[PDB]
RNA sequence: GAGUUUGGCGGCCAUAGCGGUAGGGCAACUCCUGUACCCAUCCCGAACACAGCAGAUAAGCCUGCCCGCGUUCCUUACUGUACUGAAGUGUGCGAGCCUUCGGGAACUCUGGAUCGCUGCCAAGCUCA
RNA sequence: CCUGGGGCGGGACGCCCUUGAAAAGAUAUCAAGGGCGCGCAAUGGUUGACUCAAGCGGGUCGGAAACUCGCUGAAGAGUGCAAGAGCAUAAGUCAGCCUGACGUUAUUCAGCAUAGCAGUGGAUGACGAGACGAAAGUCGGCUCUAGCGAACUUUUGAGCC
RNA sequence: GGGGAUCCCUCGCUCGCUUGUCAAACUCCAAACCCCCCGUCAUCCUAGAAAGUCGGAGUCCGGACUGCUGGGGUA
């Protein structure tokens, strides 16, 4: 709302409402790579990001769309998909060489049992070292996809296909 | 101002955070067997007594609140640099 | 009468321009400097910590070490060499 | 997708003085709304009401969904489905006041309680006002996606048949 | 109290009235004279000072009174427009013991004007140019600076 | 392998803002549908969260355009003006001001542009 | 003691901010504006969630004096108290849990432009213990700069000589 | 909100678009000097740079000219 020369406009990313710069400063003071976890309504996405004076640089990137090749047919935007994406991202970064980072959720609310924390647990179980406390993890039943007991009998195959995709991804990255 | 009677803080002796009770420190009576008392009694005679005929000075507008923190576990007390307040109370 | 505080005569020394007030760009806080590198001291008023004396604002110091987050700088002040401690938020590399 | 749906309906009782009258007002409002009400707090002490800073003064409740729809139908019944133009805000919102909580079935007049009035306001938004309410990527809606007074009145006519005089 | 006291400019400005106390109000009442609404006066002369000086509000009021009287007498009550451009912004103070704590008390207000700065502007028709010029010369006689009249508009209308 | 679309993280932090106009979504995003659940409301699944079959580009987002306010840059006039570094047996009754050499505005005006540029990665694609 | 002689008046006699001060630093006067000799277990730390002042429109003797809804609103509020500076997904408001308003210790500032007191800033140091938080971090009080005192003496704390 | 039962009508401030003026303690702008650092030339420097240590002091009544419209002051 530039009223005149005295008006102050925020940064572009803050104007777009995509970043908290106070959190960004606190995370950059780590001097560690950021495991940036962002979730949309239909899938989840994880990146490994390092700062540069010219911008951010990404070392590794796993999305939910990669699970279909490993044999996942469930919704990419739920807990099982988030956990699988986290495991895939962690294993891929371990393959590439990077093995450490700090969790970056941005503006996402910190709620126990969220898809963000399912992806975090997947990254942890992939061997990718990252500080955390287990109390924010989702229950193992709903990481396997016990929410399929609610309304969908079609989704009753989520635990078995969960295990199958997990074993296939472990075979691919081990 | 009010400070709580009991709160959890660091004990320098047991080297942990324990509960400690705060106690106001009362100034004690000066011993009559101290070296300064003996020197005063020795320099008392006829005439001016020097520094022993000095009248005590004035007072600052506010005095510090002399507090002492006793660990509830080892029962040892330590005293820290203290604030300066007109009115002091313990929260209970 | 006139005081002798650290913030003496800092009204414009510790001002921000109109369109840079607020949170500063965070990139300036995670920049690393090498031993012997020359860096300017341009104090950021919004970063109320790690700030050297405003007397050294506008001076070029030489990085001689690091004390955690902050950098130690050798800075000329008249004819003396001072060791100035500064977070990188107030620092800036010299360009050749 | 430009139907001016009902974002929310708010019922507010400005008693003006806390205590047993406030408790009775909040209980009757909870009965008439089917949802917990919240106590409004004064922000400036004033000897006229003799209230102080941050003292409970009134109550208000927000209703969303079929509960809001049914209560709005009821209140439009008490107003006989009537609502004139001047009630409407400049941006599609309306509010009107009533006096007799006894007009809502399921609650009885009490000589101790008296009769407390209240104002009900429904806010008319469009399907997609989440853009300004969500946390991430929260942009203000453009002026071309808001709701006009005639749009709101047409919606009211075609939804509840509330003629505007 | 002669105007030669607070005449030379030797000092910084003194105008921030929130950091001083008790400034006497200015004697000058109006700043626009004659016919204020009309703007279609063809001839438009002005009085410019040729030295950097401080003009007290009483001197401004005296010059305004004399110019306004002359213009009203010659051109009529609405035959002219007169604008006093400068406001007394500087605060004149006086040291009222001797020289200990000599920072003065506020005694008046003055306008700090620069060389070639317009003080008064008079707009009139073609036939009233000499009357306006004579009145503005009379006004300049009351000011603490040498002055000159310049024609701003209507030079070809006069000659 | 080059380029485009979209998404994520960013840099400079209005040249990017505020405002107006016309088009798009196959994928992606989004709006959007619910509240078994993890999580939540000083009340409200509004939000957050979870689980998501439709509809929709009307919004967010993207592309094109508009000089309208704001900003930034250029151009002409003001103008080498204001101011100023050095020096001066130049000058004023005085407050001061002048000459030379060297630097050099701001505002306004004439006429223009500016309705962001840009780094890394990923995924869909468009290849010889 | 200072002091446009001294005296009377006053304290420019200790500390902090703006101007004076001439765009690095320094810079005097009984120079101008002034303030401080405190308050606060919350008016403090951390986390979460929110956004303020003031206008415009809607809502009942709830009056243009309340409360509530919608729009505008980079801050025109608040942040304990002078002045200046800082701060908007906050350094503000509310709520959850807390006491880092922690013991010891090293440097350098700029701590007082200082050769030079007490003492302060650090805050990025270190050791040892913690609060909050997924973590990153933040916390050595209150957003930064005032709120204070040598030697000797006594009293108090822990263990020693 | 100032003036002489339908507040029957007169209207100063307040808020904007234009005129006219301002500021030590205002700044959307913004020099010339000046300051730190880098390179360069220039000068000094092994007939000893910068730095360090030690011996001996004097000095803390100053004044003037040219600028800073320096501050204060009628001067």
């Amino acid at each position: 709302m530039a009223t005149g020369p005295r008006y102050k406009v925020p940064f572009r990313r803050r104007r777009e409402g995509r970043t908290n710069y106070h959190l960004r400063l606190k995370l950059l003071l780590s001097r560690q790579d950021r495991v940036v976890v962002r979730k949309s309504s239909r899938n989840v996405q994880i990146q490994l990001i390092a700062p540069t004076p010219d911008g951010d640089i990404t070392y590794s990137s796993a999305v939910s769309n990669e699970l279909a090749k490993y044999g996942y047919t469930g919704a990419t935007g739920n807990t099982t998909a988030a956990y699988l994406t986290g495991l895939l991202f962690g294993l891929k970064s371990l393959q590439k060489g990077y093995e450490g980072g700090i969790l970056d959720i941005g503006l996402q609310a910190s709620s126990a049992g969220s898809r963000v924390y399912a992806a975090l647990k997947g990254v942890v179980d992939s061997g990718f070292e990252i500080p955390c406390s287990p109390e924010v993890f989702p229950p193992d039943e709903r990481i396997r996809g016990e929410h399929i007991a609610g309304y969908r009998e079609e989704s009753s195959d989520l635990p078995e296909q969960f295990e199958a995709t997990k074993e296939k991804i472990f075979a691919e990255f081990s | 101002m009010k400070i709580p009677k009991r709160f959890r803080t660091y004990c320098p002796f047991c080297k942990t955070h324990n509960e400690v009770v705060v106690e106001r420190v009362k100034k004690g009576q000066a011993s009559s067997m101290t070296h300064i008392a003996r020197q005063k009694k020795r320099q008392e005679g006829i005439g001016n007594s020097g520094k022993f005929s000095k009248v005590p000075g004035g007072d600052k507008p506010t005095k510090r609140i002399w507090l002492r923190y006793r660990c509830t576990v080892c029962k040892k007390a330590h005293q820290r640099p203290c604030f300066r307040a007109k009115k002091f109370e313990f929260k209970e | 009468t006139n005081s002798h505080g650290e913030k003496r005569c800092t009204r414009y020394k510790l001002q921000k321009t109109v369109r840079e007030r607020g949170i500063s760009p965070v990139s300036r806080a995670i920049q690393e400097f090498e031993e012997g590198q020359m860096v300017h001291i341009d104090i950021d008023p919004s970063v109320q910590k790690g700030m050297p004396n405003p007397k050294f604002q506008g001076s070029t110091g030489k990085v001689i070490g690091q004390r955690g987050r902050s950098y130690v700088l050798e800075v000329r002040s008249g004819n003396a060499m001072k060791e100035v401690f500064s977070l990188p938020q107030h620092l800036k590399p010299q360009k050749y | 997708m430009r139907t001016p749906i009902v974002e929310k309906v708010i019922v507010h009782m400005g008693v003006g003085e806390s205590g047993q009258h406030l408790v009775n007002a909040e209980d009757i409002l909870r009965n008439i709304t089917g949802q917990e009400v919240v106590r409004c707090f004064a922000k400036r002490t004033l000897p006229a009401f003799s209230i102080k800073k941050n003292e409970p003064i009134g109550c208000k409740v927000t209703l969303r969904g079929q509960k809001a729809q049914e209560f709005l139908e009821t209140a439009l019944g008490i107003v006989e489905k009537t609502l004139n133009r001047s009630q409407f805000d400049s941006f599609g919102n309306v509010s009107f006041g009533i006096e007799e909580h006894t007009d809502f079935p399921g609650m009885r007049y009490d000589p101790n309680i008296g009769v407390f009035g209240m104002d009900v306001t429904v806010v008319l938004k469009r399907p997609g006002e989440r853009i300004c309410k969500r946390r991430i990527a929260a942009r203000k809606i453009p002026a071309g996606h808001r709701v006009t007074v005639d749009d709101a009145i047409a919606f009211l006519n075609e939804s509840y048949g509330v003629e505007v005089m | 109290k002669p105007g030669s006291m607070y005449r030379n400019v030797r000092q910084r400005s003194f105008t921030r009235r929130k950091y001083m106390g008790g400034v006497p109000g200015s004697q000058v009442i109006h700043y626009d004279m004659g016919d204020k609404a009309n703007t279609s006066f063809p001839v438009k002369i002005s009085l410019i000072v040729e030295e950097k000086c401080q003009i007290r509000h009483t001197a401004l009021e005296a010059a305004r009174i004399t110019a306004n009287r002359h213009l009203v007498a010659d051109t009529g009550k609405m035959g002219f427009y007169m604008k006093l451009r400068v406001y007394p912004h500087e605060v004149i103070r006086e040291n009222k013991s001797g020289m200990r704590r000599a920072f003065g008390k506020n005694v008046g207000t003055a306008a700090r004007v620069k060389p070639m700065q317009k003080i008064f502007t008079v707009a009139v028709e073609k036939q009233n140019f000499k009357a306006a010029k004579e009145a503005l010369w009379h006004a300049g006689q009351k000011l603490p600076t040498p002055c000159r009249i310049v024609v701003d508009e209507g030079a070809e209308l006069v000659q």
